[PDB]
């Protein structure tokens, strides 16, 4: 899932971590306001989108930056109304840009230093660790590769919490001396408890920032939510932000489907995410292009397998379907079903070369066969992929 | 240390097996199954039902009191994901040998605080979660796995994908090798057992002959393994290892199903755990469908290099 900067910034600034204090604007009127209210000396709007790259960006209504800086509300007003209702596209968008409905109208603050800190779950270290660096505002992979001396790590014991001592040391590893060392050692505890209180599996901030005025502060930061903690997070997850997804994929999360979307032309249907992977793989293998992974994982039901099949056969890009299940917690017959009952919508213009074993295989052969639909059955997964390859020939 | 529990994955006719979440809708099939298969499931749990039958077979509210009244040495957990690592955390504490969770959707911080008691203890060794379980081929089953594929031989299998053994098992089986014993450690990226965790079992194993690793995108753990194989599998008397590692199309940046699946930071794709398995001597096949025909070739060669230099 995805928040927008609003949304993260406010969860932070809820849970005491130090941000830059703003509010958000739905009309150029509001902007207007909301810049007043702030009483601040400078004042930083910025366009509400997930895609990075927004100040270089250009809106379509010929507004160049998506984030500007001025001292007057007025001017806050004029470029806002440039925004809302308008594409901006940057450097990660697609070219047709993203819709921006949203700006927030923030303090600006100088940056005296900046620095790197995250918290995440480790799988190397079995658990929570700090990384931070004295280099800010670059990407911690660039970091890792040019100056790995210059990440610090500490690895955190769940039971026992993060330890004063280190997030003095982290405070310290970071730069901060005298009196922001121990107001950033305390904004790495609450961004530490944070980051447990909302099953993040990552709470990235860069930078972390100090200003001229000795306020150590999140400028910017990015959350990672553990999906698999939804249930105990549905105030979090009801804020999810869709709209820069791959529309296909949008539409097989309303249910529950794991479906992402490739380069190619070759549908894959196919249970487990390994075997999905390898799906995949095993047409690229054989000279052909997937067009999507799909793991129907081992709980689907009917109606899901269903929907699914409709996310390939609605695809203008797919010009054939390779299914394969190796059933065993799923069981063969709920696939067929659910296929017979898509194909029984439409008049399937693709080839469809399908591949079953595992559970209850026979019977969902025989569901397969009563259809009458026109199926190139495959005795392998090799000879699956060669005959989906060769039909789009 | 937790190491000393690994001989526990090695399930065999002896193990006698208990399920946590018995009367659920998973557990009581799967339980079903395992009856009619023959496998020595002598009960289970579920909180708030001890003293009722399901299947002919005791329940009881914990582990505690199944373990002391049947000799269980080993749990397999169907328990919904938001108390399955409690389930967990429950056999741990009762020192149940072995605990297969089968669960998937455990959330991660519940995991990191199973693993760390996990850790500090030695009498449980803890497969999954999120996996399909293990089987000794005609000895003993517990888990998820498909029936009429397997075939007791001569290959150990570890995956952490269990569509993927699947595909192994099927095609060791009719290739004409089978299976010594498999392990599916699951796609989560918290767990209990490892690849090396099961290379050290696979290697000092004098059934198993040869070695499939089956892994994926993200994470490390092929990369340590190949270097542990390197060190330890590498001198004479050595046994064949072979490996596919899914995810070379994956895009980056993706979470491709498994929570573990991911390609980030940079880190984690599919060619570099190709490559380091290659230089260690591990023969990857770039084909899933080949894992059969690779590892037989490698037996036959195998046969014809010992002919020929070391008779
Ligand atoms: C674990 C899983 C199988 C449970 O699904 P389910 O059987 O449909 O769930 P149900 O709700 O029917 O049954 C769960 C049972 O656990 C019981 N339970 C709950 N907490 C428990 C605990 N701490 N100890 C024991 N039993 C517990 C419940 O009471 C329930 O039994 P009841 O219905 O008699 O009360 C499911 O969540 C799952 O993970 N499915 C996918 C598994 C998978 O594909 N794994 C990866 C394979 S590689
Ligand atoms: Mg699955």
């Amino acid at each position: 899932m995805n928040l927008q900067e609003y949304q993260s910034k406010k969860l932070m600034s809820d849970n005491g971590v130090r941000v830059q204090r703003f509010f958000v604007a739905d009309t150029a009127n509001e902007a207007l306001e909301a810049a007043k209210r702030l009483n601040a000396k400078e004042i930083v709007l910025k366009a509400q989108i997930l895609a990075g790259g927004r100040g270089k960006g250009v809106f379509n209504s010929g507004l160049k930056g998506g984030v500007h800086l001025t001292k007057d509300p007025n001017v806050v007003g004029q470029l806002a109304k440039q925004m809302i209702g308008y594409n901006l596209a940057t450097k990660q968008t697609p070219k047709e840009g993203v819709k921006v409905n949203k700006v927030m109208v923030a303090e600006a603050l100088d940056i005296s230093r900046e620095t790197y800190l995250a918290i995440l779950m480790d799988r190397s270290c079995n658990g929570p660790v700090l990384v931070g660096s004295p280099q800010g505002g670059v990407d911690i992979e660039e970091v890792a590769a040019s100056n790995p001396e210059l990440i610090f790590k500490e690895q955190i014991d769940i039971f026992e919490g993060i330890k004063d001592s280190q997030a003095q040391r982290m405070a310290e590893n970071l730069g901060f001396v005298g009196p922001l060392k121990s107001q950033a050692a305390d904004q790495i505890t609450k961004l530490y408890n944070l980051f447990l209180k909302i099953d993040a599996t990552q709470v990235e901030v860069n930078p972390f920032g100090e200003t001229p005025e000795g306020q150590v502060v999140c400028f910017d930061a990015k959350i990672n939510f553990d999906d698999n903690a939804e249930f105990r997070q549905k105030d979090i997850f009801a804020m999810d932000d869709k709209s820069e997804n791959e529309p296909i994929e949008n539409e097989a999360a309303k249910y529950d489907l794991k479906y992402i979307g490739l380069d190619g032309n070759i549908a894959c249907f196919v249970n487990g995410a390994g075997l999905a992977m390898a799906t995949c793989d095993i047409i690229f293998l054989n000279g052909g292009k997937p067009a999507n992974f799909l793991d129907l994982g081992g709980g689907v039901k009917e109606a899901q397998v269903y929907q699914a099949f409709k996310l390939l056969t609605a695809d203008p890009k797919v010009e054939a379907i390779l299914v394969n299940i190796f059933g065993g917690i799923v069981n063969c017959a709920i696939i067929a079903n659910g296929i017979t009952k898509a194909c029984r919508e439409l008049e399937l213009k693709v080839p469809l070369v399908v591949r079953l074993e595992g559970t209850n295989v026979q019977e969902a052969q025989k569901i397969l066969n009563n259809s009458g639909l026109p199926i190139t059955s495959a005795i392998d997964l090799e000879d699956a992929a060669k005959k989906a390859v060769a039909s789009v020939a | 240390s937790y190491t000393a529990s690994r001989q526990h994955l090695y399930v065999d006719k002896n193990t006698k097996i208990i399920c946590q979440g018995f009367t659920g809708k998973q557990g009581t099939f799967h339980s079903q199954q395992a009856l009619e298969y023959g496998t020595k499931l002598v009960g289970g749990t579920t909180p708030g039902k001890g003293g009722q039958t399901h299947l002919g077979l005791p329940v009881f509210n914990t582990v505690k009191e199944a373990k002391e009244q049947t000799g269980a040495t080993a749990s397999v957990i169907y328990v919904p994901p938001p108390f399955a690592a409690a389930a967990i955390n429950e056999a741990i504490e009762a020192e149940i040998p072995l605990v297969v969770c089968i669960t998937e959707g455990i959330p991660q911080q519940d995991m990191v605080r199973v693993k760390h008691k996990l850790l500090r203890q030695e009498k449980t060794r803890l497969i999954g979660p999120n996996c399909p379980g293990v089987i000794n081929p005609g000895e003993c089953k517990i888990g998820i796995m498909p029936g009429h594929i397997h075939k007791k031989g001569r290959i150990g299998i570890v995956s952490r994908s269990g569509t993927l053994t699947y595909e192994a098992v099927h095609q060791t089986t009719q290739v004409g090798l089978g299976q010594s014993l498999c392990v599916g450690i699951g796609g989560d990226p918290f767990n209990g057992t490892d690849f090396i965790d099961c290379l050290e079992i696979f290697l000092n194993d004098s059934a198993t002959e040869g070695i499939i690793l089956i892994g994926e995108i993200g994470g490390n753990a092929e990369e340590n393994a190949a270097e542990f194989l390197k060190q330890h599998n590498s001198g004479p008397n050595s046994k064949p290892v072979v490996s596919f590692i899914a995810g070379l199309t994956a895009p980056p940046g993706r979470r491709m199903g498994h929570a573990g699946a991911i390609i980030a930071g940079g880190k984690g794709g599919a060619k570099e755990k190709i490559s380091a398995l290659q230089s260690a001597g591990v023969v990857v096949s770039m084909s899933p469908a080949q894992l059969g025909t690779t590892i037989y070739k490698e037996f036959e060669k195998r046969k014809m290099l010992e002919n020929l230099y070391f008779q």
